[PDB]
């Protein structure tokens, strides 16, 4: 679930939902390096997309 | 009375606000602990408590939810304004509905979970108060906290296979592989599984079911529904207590066992909509126990799935009434010739004649049930299949129709009956004693039929007059020579016979009936002819006739017509039983005495000794001529003679042997008691023969009555 | 972070490919811990802007929609009283 | 087995036999008649009766000189006596489970007519009663183009569905069943 | 094994005695009524059948054994038959047991239902609100239309985006962006929904109750799409 990813968060109404939000901007972060992965075996590992998250 | 009380303690806690007291709740509180647990909380009480425990926060959410798990313990059936108050405080605050301040998830799942219990207890939904719950209950399965326990109500009401529509399923599947449940996929399946057994295969059921794969373990987690014993002894003993033969422990248990073994199984393993017009109108199938058949009487709507509530039980399942389905719509419109049952099992009974069934011995029973105890459509079945056209279709199936129809029926026009079963009864002999067929006992046991139904007429005055003019037509044709006779009998025809027998029997005994005696004397026709017959238990039948028949003739003088051929019947019958002398008297069975006389020449018989007496007594008489044999053998044993007399035939002549070879011991001892004149063994063995436990007992009972020698016994 | 990994990312990675599960887990496990230390240095309501800063999502209606497929009910309503 | 063969042989021809028996004292009884009149062969039923009745004592007394010539001074050697001990002991074994079965098949019979009975003074009554409630009335029952009503039937359904989800997933405490 | 074996051929012996009785005596009756041919002969027996009664026919000689055949062919078939009445008569007797029981527990909770219908009505007319909701297929369609009318003006837009009433324009909108979810407009998009009637999209979205899958023809724009809740399809 996502509140797995909450907790694992922090190792208040207002914090707990800044809590849920960087949540599901991790999971969104993961998602898209997974995607970047995806592409990057499409044109062919996941470093590929690692690297390219200097950002 | 205890119902106020309990009402004053709700009230007392609904108005415990702005006062804050220290204790007085606590004592409130253990009051309805104690006041709930006895009686039962009535609906509107359970509906007034939710309502106080969802809004008001007086109290935490921990004694909530351990109130609503041991004192919601309803005494009744859920009215369905119950089920609205919990569903209206189910769900979270939303842009719209900010202001409104939250119930605690935690009471929520408490809710749900005391629906899930008490679900046996839901009022019959009507057929789209049906189809709106079933879309609540669905999308309140969407909220993560309360959805490990609305799986098992998504499950239970999704019956009628008309409630999987895909649109569901587009429902389940998305919350399925949802990250953030951590529960969805144990229960998404659960359900995926229900719907599948309802609709059948429906690829797209079972293509989403591994999509969202459980791995055998939290999907068994979820099979096994715990629902607490304790609570649920409490609720079986309310209820019991409440309301006698309404809920007993028996039926509740074996319901909420149903129900846990539905969804345990589930893993293992309907007509068309019709645009219900009304919002109240209960469907028949959905109707469970008797009393929401009775509360939902007016508003009942029966169903055109004939072919379903009539073709294949302590449980208050939808199926408890599908014996009563039947009876409850011959009740709604009244028997009209065209209702349901009526049509239906004539159409079955016409593809069970023309052999367009599977399994007639499966149906069958289903059409004697329905029409056995229905007067108007056992009439029809009668003047429809009850002839020569269906006989010669099926005769093995109109033999069953005619034992299971004509036993019970009362005829509503006398007139014109006497001739359709004279007709019917001769079609019968006809086509069951044709050439080539000898006979399988289809007349005999057809003729047996009718002589239950004839019982059932004369039992009841205004047929008994038609009911014994029948019965005469009856024993004028179980008593033809082709099918009851001396050489080649059948024993079926003297078997139908002497139960025709015997419902004169019991007229002639019973008294305070009106009848001419011109229906009790059968007619020296067919009457001599079972005198001259050769079986023991056709003359017993005849001989317990002739006695019960005395009592109804006293009355009439003896210039009479049938006192005249009732005394000879007995002049005769008792010279061929026990007096042998048919050669000194005159017309025996209507035949000439010297008839007799010239058949005894050229007879020929070894000894000459006692040869025109020597067969025509109880011992010699070619029916009771090895009986008599057997009880004299019996005798002997049951006396343990030591001279065991040594042939089988009791006779004159056989008699004087067995004196002369052992008149030693006969004189001293060892053999009957009495026994010294062969009319000592003739008497002992009628003696023996009155004892009430063999069928002859009426040919001694007979003798013993009518003869005047040996009336002491 | 094994099993919990492989269940939150089930609807992303059974749309495009299944898995190339060699040594990868534990190349994410390192990386699931890096961002997690990077978002709390970042972190260290505006906060959507910050989001944005790395995140494509560029508005609000987007983080909504990411919260509708990533939360559950119950929480798609709070995070929509909150983000509206 | 011979000797099995051998009895049902007997059986068959002991069949023929009184077959051939009978009808043989018919049409002698006939050509009697036939001699002493010139063609009356239509005597009436109750004469007709009257020939088989003689018929039959004239076989009663034929089948007990068997039962004299053959069981007075018992050989328990020959063939035809030991099947007769065979023959007389089997017929009127079921004499007593015979009579019974008539007296538990009208017993059963007794309370099947009190059942039905019941059911009668049960079902007009439920039929009284279901006449006396008050019947609901049925819709004006329109055909406007059966194509339209199937399109309005699943157009209504579509808003019963939409107000469920947006009454349960807002607010609305007074949800409902009627919609 | 021979003494049975003579006794079969003395019995087919004396079958062919007594056919051969019968026939002649069936040649004499149809002879004597060739020379009476006149018209169907059947008149009334001038009382000579009491002549008959006095007298018997074909005596039987000694070595007949009539006697055994008669006693056989009839202690046989009684013994034979009777066993066949016995099933008879108890197969017809377990279908009559299962009957009873099973008519008798349809009698007693026909009794119980008569008893809860006196009841029932005992309770019922007085005042029972026996009022239903009967209505065709298109007044059911308006009642429907006009509910969600009221559910937009009363609870729906006065608490949506209310920072000044004004729910006129506004009830109008939401209703219309409802008419064309409802009707399927196959060209809704995100953009129709101003940023006043914003909260329907979520409130729909939430809802798993549409589909904003996009166009295929413009990557920009998304068409909504009401979840069909008519379609019926093999599930």
């Amino acid at each position: 679930s996502l509140d797995a990813e909450e907790n694992k968060l922090e190792d208040s109404s207002q914090e707990y939902n800044k809590k849920l939000l960087l949540a599901c901007g991790f999971q969104a972060i993961l998602r898209k390096i997974l995607l970047d992965a995806r592409t990057r075996a499409t044109a062919e590992h996941i470093e590929a997309a690692t690297q390219a998250f200097l950002d | 009375a205890m119902s106020l009380i309990l009402d004053d303690i709700i009230l007392s806690l609904t108005n415990a606000n702005e006062r804050t007291p220290p204790q007085a709740l606590k004592t409130t509180l253990s009051l309805l602990y104690e006041k709930s647990k006895q009686y039962g909380l009535s609906s509107p009480q359970l509906q007034a408590l939710v309502r106080l425990l969802c809004e008001t926060s007086i109290i935490d959410t921990v004694t909530k939810v351990y109130i609503v798990e041991n004192c919601f313990l309803p005494d009744g059936y859920l009215t369905k304004e119950l089920l609205l108050e919990i569903i209206n405080h189910l769900g979270t605050p939303t842009v719209f509905s900010r202001y409104r301040i939250q119930t605690p998830p935690v009471l929520q799942s408490a809710l749900c979970k005391w629906l899930v219990h008490v679900y046996f207890l839901f009022p019959v939904h009507s057929e789209r108060e049906h189809n709106i719950s079933s879309s609540i209950w669905l999308h309140l399965w969407q909220f993560s906290f309360l959805q490990k326990w609305i799986t098992p109500l998504v499950i239970w009401q999704a019956t009628t296979p008309v409630d999987v529509k895909p649109w569901k399923l587009s429902i389940i599947k998305r919350c399925a592989m949802h990250p953030g449940y951590r529960d969805a996929p144990g229960s998404a399946t659960l359900i995926l599984q229900r719907f599948q057994c309802l609709v059948g295969a429906s690829s797209q059921i079972t293509e989403s079911i591994i999509t969202i794969n459980c791995n055998r373990k939290t999907l068994k987690s979820h099979r096994n529904l715990k629902l607490d014993a304790h609570f649920l002894s409490i609720l079986k003993r309310i209820l019991s207590r409440a309301h006698p033969a309404n809920f007993p422990a028996d039926t509740v248990q074996n319901t909420i066992d149903m129900y846990l073994s539905e969804i345990h199984q589930l893993g293992a393993d309907q007509s068309l909509p019709e645009y219900v017009p009304s919002d109240s109108t209960v469907s028949l199938w959905d109707v469970t126990s008797l009393e929401q058949l009775a509360q939902n009487w007016p508003q009942l709507h029966i169903p055109n799935d004939v072919d379903y509530m009539m073709k294949p039980r302590k449980v208050m399942s939808r199926d408890s009434l599908k014996h009563l389905y039947s009876s409850i719509i011959l009740i709604k419109n009244s028997r009209d010739e065209s209702s349901s049952p009526y049509e239906w099992c004539i159409w079955q009974l016409k593809r069970c004649f023309a052999h367009q069934i599977e399994t007639p011995q499966e149906v069958i029973p289903i059409i004697i049930s329905v029409s056995s105890m229905d007067n108007k459509l056992s009439s029809r079945i009668i003047q429809t299949f009850c002839n020569l056209k269906y006989l010669k279709l099926d005769e093995l199936t109109l033999k069953k129709v005619c034992g299971g129809i004509l036993p019970l029926w009362k005829p509503e026009l006398i007139s014109g009956t006497r001739e359709f079963f004279v007709k019917f009864m001769a079609s019968i002999f006809m086509w069951s004693t044709r050439d080539g067929h000898d006979n399988n006992c289809t007349f005999s046991e057809t003729c047996f039929y009718v002589l239950q139904m004839i019982t059932n007429w004369v039992l009841d005055d205004k047929l008994i007059a038609l009911g014994l003019t029948l019965l005469h037509d009856m024993q004028s044709l179980l008593t033809l020579d082709k099918i009851f006779n001396n050489a080649t009998s059948n024993r079926f025809s003297t078997m139908a016979f002497i139960s025709s027998l015997d419902i004169l029997t019991q007229l002639s005994k019973q008294t305070k009936s009106d009848y001419a005696i011109q229906y009790l004397i059968v007619g020296p026709d067919i009457m001599n002819k079972v005198f001259s017959s050769d079986d023991p238990l056709l003359l017993s039948a005849a001989c317990r006739y002739l006695v019960a028949t005395k009592n109804k003739l006293m009355q009439y003088p003896s210039t009479n017509k049938f006192v005249r051929m009732q005394n000879q019947y007995i002049m005769d019958l008792t010279n061929y039983l026990y007096r042998n002398k048919v050669l000194s008297s005159k017309s025996l069975f209507g035949v000439s005495p010297d008839f007799f006389k010239q058949i005894l020449e050229n007879l020929y018989i070894p000894t000459a000794d006692f040869k025109n007496a020597k067969f025509f007594t109880i011992t010699g008489i070619p029916a009771l001529s090895y009986i008599c044999i057997i009880i004299l053998r019996r005798l002997e044993t049951a006396e343990n003679t030591k001279i065991k007399f040594t042939s089988g035939i009791i006779n004159e002549e056989t008699f004087n042997n067995f004196f002369r070879v052992h008149h030693d011991e006969i004189g001293q001892h060892g053999w009957i008691k009495g026994v010294n004149n062969i009319h000592d063994l003739r008497v002992k063995i009628l003696m023996h023969l009155s004892n009430t436990a063999n069928p002859y007992r009426d040919i001694a009972a007979f003798l013993f009555t009518y003869l005047k020698s040996l009336s002491k016994y | 972070q094994i099993m919990d990994l492989k269940h939150l990312t089930r609807q992303f990675l059974n749309e495009n490919r299944i898995i190339l599960p060699k040594q990868t887990w534990s190349t994410i496990q390192e990386e699931s811990l890096n961002i997690m230390d990077f978002l709390k240095q970042k972190i260290g309501q505006e906060l959507v802007d910050s989001f944005i800063d790395m995140g494509i999502i560029n508005n609000v209606d987007d983080m909504f929609e990411l919260a509708h497929e990533l939360l559950p009910l119950e929480l798609q309503s709070r995070i929509e009283s909150y983000l509206f | 087995n011979s000797s099995e063969k051998q009895w049902e042989r007997i059986q068959q021809l002991e069949k023929e036999h009184v077959e051939v028996y009978r009808e043989l004292l018919i049409t002698l009884d006939r050509l009697y008649l036939i001699r002493k009149h010139n063609h009356a062969v239509i005597l009436s039923h109750t004469q007709q009766r009257l020939l088989e009745i003689r018929h039959q004592l004239q076989i009663n007394l034929e089948k007990t000189a068997l039962l004299i010539r053959l069981l007075e001074k018992p050989d328990n050697t020959n063939v035809l006596f030991t099947k007769l001990q065979n023959l007389l002991e089997e017929s009127n074994s079921l004499d007593y489970e015979l009579l019974q079965s008539l007296g538990a098949q009208s017993s059963l019979h007794k309370q099947l007519i009190e059942s039905r009975a019941e059911r009668d003074e049960l079902m007009s009554k439920l039929i009284e009663l279901s006449s006396k409630f008050p019947k609901p009335t049925i819709p004006p029952d329109d055909s406007d183009t059966a194509g339209k009503q199937v399109e309005v039937e699943k157009e209504n359904e579509t808003i019963q569905e939409l107000m469920i989800a947006l009454q349960i997933h807002s607010g609305y405490t007074n949800i409902s069943y009627t919609i | 094994k021979d003494v049975l074996d003579v006794y079969i051929k003395n019995l087919e012996n004396q079958i062919g005695n007594k056919r051969y009785f019968l026939k002649q005596a069936q040649g004499a009756i149809d002879e004597i009524t060739k020379r009476s041919l006149d018209t169907e002969g059947k008149p009334v027996n001038s009382e000579v059948f009491t002549e008959l009664l006095r007298k018997p026919m074909f005596f039987s000689e000694r070595a007949d054994p009539i006697g055994f055949s008669l006693t056989s062919n009839f202690l046989s078939l009684r013994a034979q038959s009777s066993s066949e009445w016995l099933s008879l008569m108890n197969d017809q007797s377990v279908d009559q047991k299962a009957m009873l029981l099973l008519q008798n527990n349809i009698n007693s909770d026909l009794k119980e239902l008569l008893r809860k219908l006196q009841h029932q009505m005992t309770i019922m007319d007085s005042k029972k609100q026996d009022h239903a909701h009967i209505r065709t297929r298109k007044a059911r369609n308006k009642e429907l239309w006009d509910s969600l009318a009221d559910f937009l003006k009363g609870y729906l837009v006065p608490n949506l985006d209310d920072n000044d009433e004004s729910i006129d324009s506004l009830t109008n909108e939401v209703m219309l962006l409802m008419k064309r979810l409802i009707e399927h407009d196959l060209n809704l998009t995100l953009n129709d929904f101003s940023s006043k009637t914003i909260p329907i999209y979520r409130l729909l979205l939430r809802a798993n109750i549409i589909t904003v899958i996009e166009g295929s023809t413009n990557p920009g724009t998304k068409y909504i799409k009401l979840i069909d809740f008519n379609e019926t399809s093999l599930t």
